[PDB]
């Protein structure tokens, strides 16, 4: 378990982690652009999905970019709405994780990340 | 050789860690903590000792946290390349005082100070040889030594000659449960630390070999039985012999 | 009597190798196990010669491996000798396995040879696979990973399984030390299991490519079949000198000389060629269980064997059907194996499926039915009523 | 030692076959006789037996498979082909 | 995947050393090596090879001393403890250019550059792919693509966009035997030397090859031959039966 | 497997002893015998038999070699002390 803070990185640029072997986003978070991750289709395309229950940080997102498929790697803040270009198939996510795209069956890992207030660190 | 260069043999201490029972005095690992920190480790390293072994043993969770991020470890670089310091978390070990071994013979007048988390196993004398060498700097080296400058007298160390000097004197460290620091107590718990420091095992071995030896005194004591019994058809075996007629 | 009986330790050597009476009728596919033996002592030697120079930590592991390359003395001949047998061990092994389900060895005599062969073939491929996992290359950790994830799929302690087998929470320094000490072992228990096989050929003897017995005319294994085997020694030794000194990293894969990321997926993740098969196998059902489940059954099923050989007559020399659907099963077999290097497209599932299907086909449908057809056919082509 | 289990192989006296009766057997010695006696003639009409008998189980399940694996092959690298978009997108979706 | 995906398959260039019996040119080495450290030597590393596997291979032993001391490696700490540095020998290793990976990825826009010392083993189609790429770069990427800025077209690496650039450009080197340095002569050199930093054994190995294959070929017939004449005997043996009388 | 050489043990039924006659063994069950008996006679009596019966053997060698480490540590201690240096160097040059 490493514990990683929060206000030595700014609002609106990427951290990518590497944590127990694997890489995750983190991202301070935007304000209609969180409140475009309440725009979101429900079920129209692939996953009627959370994003209270997938991320509880209003204004903070990791979770696992081991790419949908089968465990590829995306881009940094270029792509679909201001986001997240896997090219591992030519899919894209960002800031909650939410599949438009491709051949992918589901969206990304959340583990159990807890707070320093809610300072996010990651367990 | 000469009992001069073996070192005079180190005495029998009744330490309450000595016999098949005991457990390690905590109270006196947490004060020789606190003699390692303000006095030792000016000098020697504690490089094998991780902080979060200290969890549990000696001190709470929140006192090794605070202990630990009072002092600055190295990095991962930064996202330009240039190196970045870290305060310190429970993953890391304890830091010595020198950054090589020159730093340490230069600031030593040569020698150069031991790492101290095996060295009461890695001396024949085990607590009894550091409490003997920790407390028995005579105030004048006996009558005829051609000490050396720089060396002290010891007669426990082989030789005689050690590079270290006295550095346990009465209450120079002010213990937080208000037991008197004389020279014998502090240096009764920093050898208990440093016992602990070499074999952390130590409490959990003798309770496995509580219960190892019972079960296998009774599964001794009861294989005896069972040989006997099954035995018993042919230690109890009886021959007679009638001699045949000659044909 | 001669002193190579009156010993004990000649009696065995004497027995084994010098006056065994083989029959007479044997053709060139009875050298394969003499030349796994030999198969077997290369890879233990030159084993042993290059652990003396590798380290295990998974920061070590490769670089100890270029050092065996670039600084040890012969250190490419004994790392490209290591590599190139253990894909001719597999390849021979394969023939061995071949003849022995073409020549009807596997029979009732010589069930019990037949099931420590199956056993000496598991212990193989998890040494090779144990192997392979120590080079610590991009295949070589991304394999790890696969093949170690796949027992997650046990739906109550899968996940301490996995974390056990990993010695941690993924392929890192335990798992690579762990690996290299298994590595070492299971060829240990490789010899023990092959002593116990030639233990159970000894006692009924070998079989022959008539199927008829072979208690009539025998010839002793001396000056024979000493010879016989020392044809296919030196052919053995020149094929391998050529794959070794003029063409070593042809059977490998390139990816292996790349350094074991975490971060970085090679975007074709392939075991080495012999485990190809398997993977195709394990790559056909679309569930984890049952596709680990149908791969160890896709090799525990050369055990139904004696049980579904529904015929009087020993071996397929005799028989026109029965070679013709074996063919079909090793050509299905070399199908399989190059489907499980293809990508998942679009024909290659269905292909891969197919293929698996005719793979299990074979023992427990197609064998009985050509078993009693055959049969039936030999006795009413003869018999008049 | 102990006596084991009856087998199906004894050794040099014993092993086990029919009782042989009236058939004679008879060998030179190789070093009067001339090895590689027939090579080019076994050479070029053996090995046209062998062959001639043995060739059609052997090669027509190996035309099948190849037939296969180059047919598949072939609607593989069609589907991934721009001339071939529409039926693979409508082949996996 | 589509053939975009896949790359284009590099074609079979006649290289000095495709063939059984054939050696790396040296001279192409020597070429080879100036242009790595004129060109490649701003990016990519050469962490495998030593400065002293040069010597008799490309350079002599003070051309390749001169190169190693144009260099500073760490040195041992000095009596004071403080770091110190060095000018390099024969056993030290080619220095890459950048001290840490974070530091790569920040000088070329996010990608890293690979290091080459076995670049030509690990990558499918080998010195063809590494000449194929290196003179691939067309002018302009094919009408349709959409490159992503900071990256370029090359048709022969896998996906086709690349964040290497076209490196290579007629005469920026200039040769010391008088070659006409273009880019395909440059690119030729480099990848000759790629290619020997990847397999410094070729030429030994191969000639070792032609040892072990005439050897066991002879020792192959040979053997053919003493099997017959041991399997005479058996393969002369006629039987005959005279079906024995009845009684 | 062929018979190998004349050992000096067989198996059950030829073990390679002599023809015995006239003997005659007589034995009971465990299980109706009391095991430990005699335990507490046999801890004493045949003990001390038993260590009587072989401990010159065992202690006369112990105390000789004891003896002489004794006296060479006992020479040893004193050559190397204030008041045995000046046999010392005569000792060993
Ligand atoms: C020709 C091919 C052929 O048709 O053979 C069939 C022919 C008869 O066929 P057959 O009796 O119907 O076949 C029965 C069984 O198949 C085989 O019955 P067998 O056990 O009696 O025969 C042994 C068999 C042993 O072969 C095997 O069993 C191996 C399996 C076949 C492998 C085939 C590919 C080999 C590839 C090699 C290169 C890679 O022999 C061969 O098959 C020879 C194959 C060699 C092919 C290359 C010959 C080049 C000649 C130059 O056998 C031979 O011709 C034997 C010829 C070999 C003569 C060797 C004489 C050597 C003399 C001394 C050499 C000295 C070298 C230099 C010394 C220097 C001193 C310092
Ligand atoms: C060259 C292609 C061979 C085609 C012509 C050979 C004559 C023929 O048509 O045989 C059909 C023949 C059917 O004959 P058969 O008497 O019905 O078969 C009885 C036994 O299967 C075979 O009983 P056997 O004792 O004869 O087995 C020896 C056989 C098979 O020997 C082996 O299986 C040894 C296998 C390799 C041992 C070394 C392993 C090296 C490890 C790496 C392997 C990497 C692959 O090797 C040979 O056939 C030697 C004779 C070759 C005559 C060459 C004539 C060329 C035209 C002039 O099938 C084969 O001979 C297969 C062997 C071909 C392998 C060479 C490639
Ligand atoms: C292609 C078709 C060509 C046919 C070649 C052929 O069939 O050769 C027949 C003889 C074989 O001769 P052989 O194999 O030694 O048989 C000895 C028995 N004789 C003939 C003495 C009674 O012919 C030979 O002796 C051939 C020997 C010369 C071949 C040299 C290599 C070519
Ligand atoms: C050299 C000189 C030795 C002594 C002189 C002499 O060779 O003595 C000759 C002896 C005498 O034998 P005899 O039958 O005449 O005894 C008559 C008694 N009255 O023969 C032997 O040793 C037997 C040799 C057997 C050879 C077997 C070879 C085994 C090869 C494999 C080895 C193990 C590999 C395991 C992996
Ligand atoms: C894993 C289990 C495997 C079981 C089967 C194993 C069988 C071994 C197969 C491997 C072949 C070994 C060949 C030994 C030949 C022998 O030692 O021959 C001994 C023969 C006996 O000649 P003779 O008595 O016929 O002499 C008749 C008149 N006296 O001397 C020879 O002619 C020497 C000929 C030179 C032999 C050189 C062999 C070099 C082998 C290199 C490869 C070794 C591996
Ligand atoms: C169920 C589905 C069908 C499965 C059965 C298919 C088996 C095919 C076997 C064919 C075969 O066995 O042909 C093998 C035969 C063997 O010839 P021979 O040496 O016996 O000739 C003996 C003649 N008196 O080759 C041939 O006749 C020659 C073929 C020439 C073709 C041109
Ligand atoms: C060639 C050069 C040779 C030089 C060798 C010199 C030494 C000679 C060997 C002496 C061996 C040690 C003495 C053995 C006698 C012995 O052990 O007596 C064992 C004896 C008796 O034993 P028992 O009651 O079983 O016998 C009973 C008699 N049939 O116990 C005692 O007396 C105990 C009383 C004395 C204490
Ligand atoms: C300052 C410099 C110090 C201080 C404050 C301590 N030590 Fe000691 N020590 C030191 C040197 C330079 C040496 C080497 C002397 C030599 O010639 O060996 C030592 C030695 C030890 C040893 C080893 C004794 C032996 O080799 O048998 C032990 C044990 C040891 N030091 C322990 C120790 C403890 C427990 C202290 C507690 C406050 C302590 N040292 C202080 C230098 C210095
Ligand atoms: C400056 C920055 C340079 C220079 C002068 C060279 N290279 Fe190249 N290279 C570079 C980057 C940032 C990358 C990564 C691009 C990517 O997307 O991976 C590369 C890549 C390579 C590769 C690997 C290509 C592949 O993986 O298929 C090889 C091989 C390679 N580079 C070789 C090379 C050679 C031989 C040069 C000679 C002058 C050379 N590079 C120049 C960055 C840079
Ligand atoms: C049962 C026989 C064996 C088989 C099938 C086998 C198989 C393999 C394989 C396939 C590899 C990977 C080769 C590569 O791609 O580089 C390998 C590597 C290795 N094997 Fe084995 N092996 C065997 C026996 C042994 C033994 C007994 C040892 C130890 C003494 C050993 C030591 C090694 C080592 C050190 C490597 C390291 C990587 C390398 O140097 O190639 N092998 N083995
Ligand atoms: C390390 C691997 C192996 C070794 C050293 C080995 C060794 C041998 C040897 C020496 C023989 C006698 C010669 C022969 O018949 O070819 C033999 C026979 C046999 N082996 Fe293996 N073997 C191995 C693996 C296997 C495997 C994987 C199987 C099959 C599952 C197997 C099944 C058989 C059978 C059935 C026979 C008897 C064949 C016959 O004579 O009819 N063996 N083995
Ligand atoms: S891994 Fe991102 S799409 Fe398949």
């Amino acid at each position: 378990k490493v514990e990683v803070n929060l206000a030595a990185i700014p609002l609106g640029k990427n951290v990518v982690v590497k944590w127990q072997g694997k890489p995750v986003f983190i991202r301070h978070r935007t304000p209609h652009e969180i409140q475009e991750a309440n725009s979101v289709d429900m079920s129209a395309l692939k996953d009627p999905q959370t994003d209270a229950d997938r991320v509880k940080d209003p204004q903070w997102l990791i979770m696992l970019g081991i790419c949908t498929h089968l465990g590829c790697v995306p881009i940094g803040e270029a792509g679909d709405f201001g986001g997240w270009f896997c090219p591992c198939h030519g899919s894209h996510y960002d800031i909650s994780g939410r599949i438009r795209k491709g051949p992918a069956p589901l969206n990304l890992e959340i583990p159990a990340y807890e707070f320093d207030g809610d300072k996010v660190i990651v367990g | 050789m000469t009992a001069a260069e073996h070192g005079l043999h180190a005495p029998a201490y009744a330490w309450s860690h000595n016999g098949p029972f005991e457990t390690f005095d905590h109270a006196s690992i947490r004060r020789g903590y606190q003699v390692y920190r303000e006095v030792c480790a000016a000098c020697h390293s504690l490089d094998r000792v991780a902080w979060r072994t200290l969890v549990g043993v000696s001190h709470t969770n929140e006192e090794v946290r605070n202990m630990a991020e009072e002092f600055e470890y190295d990095d991962e670089p930064d996202e330009q390349g240039n190196p970045k310091k870290r305060p310190g978390k429970l993953s890391d070990y304890i830091p010595g005082p020198y950054p090589n071994e020159q730093a340490a013979r230069a600031a030593n007048q040569g020698a150069l100070p031991p790492d101290l988390s095996l060295i009461v196993k890695a001396r024949h004398g085990g607590c009894d040889y550091i409490f003997s060498l920790l407390t028995g700097y005579p105030d004048e080296p006996p009558a005829g030594v051609a000490l050396p400058p720089g060396s002290n007298y010891n007669p426990y160390f082989p030789g005689g000659s050690i590079a270290m000097a006295r550095v346990l004197f009465d209450d120079m460290v002010e213990y937080e449960d208000g037991t008197p620091a004389t020279t014998s107590q502090m240096a009764k718990d920093v050898t208990t630390f440093l016992n602990w420091c070499a074999e952390p095992e130590h409490d959990e071995r003798k309770r496995l070999g509580l219960k190892t030896v019972i079960i296998l005194s009774s599964l001794y004591l009861l294989s005896i039985w069972v040989k006997k019994f099954k035995w018993a058809g042919i230690k109890t075996r009886k021959f007679v012999f009638n001699p045949p007629k000659p044909r | 009597m001669a002193f190579r009986k009156s010993n004990v330790y000649l009696s065995l050597v004497n027995s084994y190798i010098i006056d065994s009476p083989q029959p007479s009728s044997i053709n060139y596919w009875w050298n394969m196990g003499s030349l796994l033996g030999l198969c077997l002592v290369i890879q233990i030697v030159t084993g042993i010669f290059m652990a003396m120079h590798y380290s295990s930590n998974i920061e070590l592991a490769f670089s100890s491996v270029e050092h065996i390359m670039r600084d040890v003395h012969n250190g490419y001949i004994l790392r490209y000798l290591h590599a190139n047998g253990a894909s001719f061990f597999f390849m021979v092994m394969f023939m061995h396995m071949a003849k022995g389900l073409y020549y009807g060895s596997y029979r009732s005599p010589r069930v019990t040879l037949w099931n420590v062969g199956v056993i000496i073939f598991i212990l193989t491929i998890a040494t090779a696979f144990l192997g392979y996992c120590c080079v610590y290359g991009q295949m070589s950790h991304w394999g790890a990973t696969v093949i170690t994830n796949l027992f997650s799929a046990i739906p109550f302690v899968g996940n301490d399984i996995v974390s056990w087998l990993w010695g941690g929470f993924s392929v890192s320094n335990p798992t690579i030390q762990r690996f290299f000490a298994l590595h070492y072992l299971v060829p240990f228990i490789i010899a023990a299991m092959v002593i116990m096989h030639l233990m159970a050929l000894h006692i009924h003897g070998s079989s022959n490519p008539l199927g008829i017995t072979g208690n009539l005319d025998r010839i002793p294994m001396h000056s024979y079949f000493i010879f016989k085997d020392l044809v296919t020694v030196f052919l053995f030794m020149l094929i391998l000198a050529l794959f070794v000194f003029y063409s070593p990293n042809t059977l490998g894969h390139p990816d292996n000389y790349i350094p074991g990321n975490p971060l970085v997926t090679p975007a074709s993740i392939v075991p080495e060629w012999y485990l190809l098969p398997f993977y195709a196998i394990l790559r056909s059902i679309p569930d984890k269980l049952l596709g680990v489940i149908t791969m160890f059954a896709a090799i525990l099923v050369l055990l139904v064997l004696p049980f579904t050989d529904r015929s009087v007559v020993r071996g397929n020399t005799f028989k026109v059907l029965s070679k013709f659907f074996f063919f079909i099963f090793v050509f299905n077999f070399v199908l399989l194996g190059q489907i499980g290097a293809c990508h998942v497209e679009v024909p290659y599932v269905l292909m891969g499926q197919i293929a698996t299907f005719i793979y299990f086909a074979y023992f427990l449908i197609i064998v009985p039915v050509i078993s009693t057809i055959e049969n039936v056919l030999f006795y009413i082509g003869r018999v008049n009523k | 030692g102990p006596p084991s289990g009856k087998t199906y192989m004894g050794w040099w006296g014993h092993m086990g076959g029919p009782k042989q009766k009236g058939i004679t057997s008879y060998a030179v010695s190789p070093y009067a006789q001339k090895p590689l006696q027939g090579i080019f003639h076994n050479a070029v009409f053996n090995s046209f037996r062998r062959f001639k008998s043995q060739f059609l189980y052997v090669l027509i399940p190996a035309g099948i498979y190849w037939y296969w694996w180059k047919n598949g092959n072939e609607y593989n690298e069609f589907l991934y082909s721009k001339a071939g978009r529409e039926e693979l997108e409508r082949v996996n979706v």
